[PDB]
């Protein structure tokens, strides 16, 4: 999708808009559903989720909480090309990231597309929220001067 | 589009519905079952037999399969098709105007002569004016029950062969499409021409034709006249049937017509016939021999009944 | 078999084994359909709604080739008003009797001939030529074109969508300048003037 820059979400989080975000995890909304107790079959429950009722919504609050999300833009010329962030249920067709890091990515906003790559397995979680998420690492491998500086 | 289908997909449904392991042992001997029709469950005996005892039991089985009739595509295998119905009016509303009793009372028994009249049960029933003629409707409107797969989204068009045209009153080849290769497709588009110039389709039918005539024409192998015809398929203005204007017989008489005309006005003077059950073999027989084709009526009668003719069991 | 025959006989055969493919629409479009078109060939025996499409473009045809000679024809009604005046004039009588008051009689003998046989003349040749017209473009309304050997008819409908400004954007200048939509900004927050005039 396409970014957009927002005066909020702290500097581990992203704007993820509701409409993509509900396809991602629909597996786990499978899941949730047949856990919290109301469902019947698996293809009623995506009955449900076609039908978007407004408990559906509730249950994805929950389901995304603390387990974040990777970036990839189509080039990485190094490390920190690609990071890792909470998602943030956001109204709109595009895809919000957070405005203090324009270098590691290296791209102004005239609207260039972005990916978004959803590690699940288990200690992908883990994974992702200690060698990854962009609050662990401030300093650049190659030199040590400190990145993100304010402009 | 290079999707999965049939067993897979249905297996793949039965893995996800959690089975320990004889629930899962017998699903897996029931959904190879499945034909393309899907309501063919066969023998259950075979199914009881197949597993070699050492219990499972009939009734443990018994709902095992009514679990894998209830999957996705509504009804699903059990038998004799009256089972199916009753899942498809089970799970479809299960709030009716007065459907669901009398789809029980129609479905449950006395459907078989119901479906061709109704007359004298129209009486059995006790529906009247319009209830009973909805009820009707419902039932066209239930269903082959299954056949949700296939997903054919291509059709492997025939694309022609070679082609001709119609001048002055008189029908002449072409061969009209897309050296030695020129020169190649040339005798077939010289013999074919040729061949669609002896042969016209004309009026009704076409000409009885002989491979001896074509080959004795330019002279060709009647082995690679017919053989490049059986693979190919000669596309004409109206048609499709390039092998069919090539293989027949002399007739066996001088007084004509061969067996494309033989079956074919055989099964259209069959088609206009018996005013209300006559299937009369000896008087096709005989219609047939008032034409002067010299049947001998054991020919006839055995070769108008084949190719999806009713006879004989029409009567 | 026999169940084949009595699945047959309950629904009509429902067309029974012949298969279910359609042109059914992709997800991710909407909207309502502008036009169908429906291109036939020619002895396919069409009937259906094809026929209305043609009727309609005749209608046109007819529409538009008609007021040229109720123009032209409201001329020959003026020329022959013009020379009924000369002598005979019955005023209302003659207004109150159109297609000619069956020739005016003969009037004079140079009238009878020259007024007669240039108003029948010219009012048949007009007549005919109008028919010529529409019997030809008649011929060009219902006909077909070339097509595939393979091709039996080819169904043809357009769509429209409406699509409206979200924040995805993406809106140029003239000057080079990029950009997009960071957010929707409601109206009563944003700065305005002296006047109250919201940007």
């Amino acid at each position: 999708s396409v970014i957009t820059v927002g005066p909020y979400l702290r500097l581990h989080q992203c704007g993820l808009p509701k409409k993509m975000a509900l396809e991602l995890f629909k597996p786990f909304i499978y899941g949730k559903l047949e856990l919290r107790g109301l469902a019947t079959t698996i293809k009623a429950a995506k009955k449900m989720v076609e039908r978007e009722e407004a408990v559906v919504w509730d249950i994805l609050d929950e389901v995304i909480r603390e387990h974040p999300v990777l970036l990839n833009r189509a080039p990485t010329l190094h490390r920190l090309g690609i990071q890792a962030f909470e998602p943030v249920l956001i109204e709109g067709k595009a895809i919000q990231l957070h405005p203090l890091v324009c270098a590691a990515y290296n791209a102004d906003f005239d609207g260039d597309q972005m990916a978004v790559h959803v590690p699940l397995t288990l200690e992908a979680q883990l994974e992702a929220r200690a060698l990854m998420m962009s609050t662990n690492n401030i300093l650049s491998p190659a030199n040590g001067e400190p990145i993100i500086v304010p402009s | 589009e290079t999707t999965q289908t049939l067993q897979d997909y249905l297996m793949w449904q039965v893995e996800l519905t959690p089975f320990t392991d004889t629930d899962r042992a017998i699903a897996t001997s029931i959904v190879d079952a499945v034909d393309d029709t899907g309501y063919l469950t066969i023998q259950i005996e075979d199914i009881v037999d197949s597993i070699g005892d050492d219990e499972i039991g009939l009734e443990e089985v018994e709902a095992v399969l009514k679990r894998i009739q209830r999957f996705d595509p509504v009804g699903v295998a059990a038998k004799d098709l009256r089972d199916c119905l009753l899942i498809q009016l089970s799970q479809f509303a299960k709030e009716t105007p007065w459907l669901e009793e009398a789809r029980l009372i129609i479905s449950d028994h006395l459907d078989l002569l119901a479906n061709h009249d109704f007359r004298t049960l129209m009486r059995v029933t006790r529906l009247k004016e319009e209830v009973l003629k909805e009820a009707v409707n419902l039932i066209q409107s239930l269903d082959x029950x299954x056949x949700x797969x296939x997903x054919x989204x291509x059709x492997x068009x025939x694309x022609x062969x070679x082609x001709x045209x119609x001048x002055x009153x008189x029908x002449x080849x072409x061969x009209x499409x897309x050296s030695a290769n020129d020169t190649l497709l040339r005798v077939s588009r010289c013999i074919v021409e040729q061949q669609q110039a002896f042969f016209e389709q004309g009026e009704e039918y076409m000409k009885p034709m002989v491979l001896a005539d074509i080959a004795q024409a330019v002279e060709m192998h009647e082995s690679t006249i017919s053989r490049v015809t059986t693979q190919k398929y000669l596309h004409s203005p109206r048609g499709i049937x390039x092998x069919x204007x090539x293989x027949x017989x002399x007739x066996x008489x001088x007084x004509x017509a061969s067996s494309t005309a033989i079956r074919a006005l055989v099964k259209k003077l069959i088609a206009a016939e018996n005013p209300a059950k006559p299937l009369s073999d000896s008087k096709l027989t005989s219609m047939l021999s008032e034409q002067g084709i010299m049947v001998a009526r054991r020919t006839v009668a055995k070769y108008r009944e084949s190719l999806s003719i009713p006879p004989s069991n029409q009567r | 078999t026999p169940e084949e025959k009595l699945l047959r006989a309950i629904f009509g055969e429902k067309a029974s084994d012949v298969k279910d493919s359609s042109l059914r629409v992709p997800n991710g479009v909407s909207g309502t359909v502008i036009d169908v078109q429906v291109f036939t060939r020619d002895g396919v025996e069409k009937d259906k709604r094809a026929l209305e499409i043609e009727e309609m473009q005749l209608k046109q045809a007819k529409k538009d080739l008609s007021e040229e000679l109720q123009i032209l024809e409201a001329g020959l009604f003026s020329r022959i008003r013009a020379v009924l005046v000369a002598g005979g004039v019955e005023a209302e009588k003659l207004d109150k009797l159109p297609r000619d008051r069956w020739l005016e009689l003969g009037l004079t003998d140079e009238e009878k001939q020259n007024q007669l046989e240039q108003l029948a003349e010219q009012y048949d040749e007009l007549k005919h030529e109008f028919e010529k017209k529409l019997e030809a473009k008649r011929r060009k309304i219902t006909q077909g074109d070339d097509l595939a050997p393979g091709v039996l008819k080819i169904v043809k409908v357009y769509l429209a969508v409406k699509r409206r400004i979200q924040p995805g954007d993406k809106m140029a200048g003239r000057h080079g300048n990029k950009g997009v939509i960071s957010k929707i900004n409601p109206i009563e927050d944003m700065p305005y003037d002296e006047n109250g005039t919201p940007v």
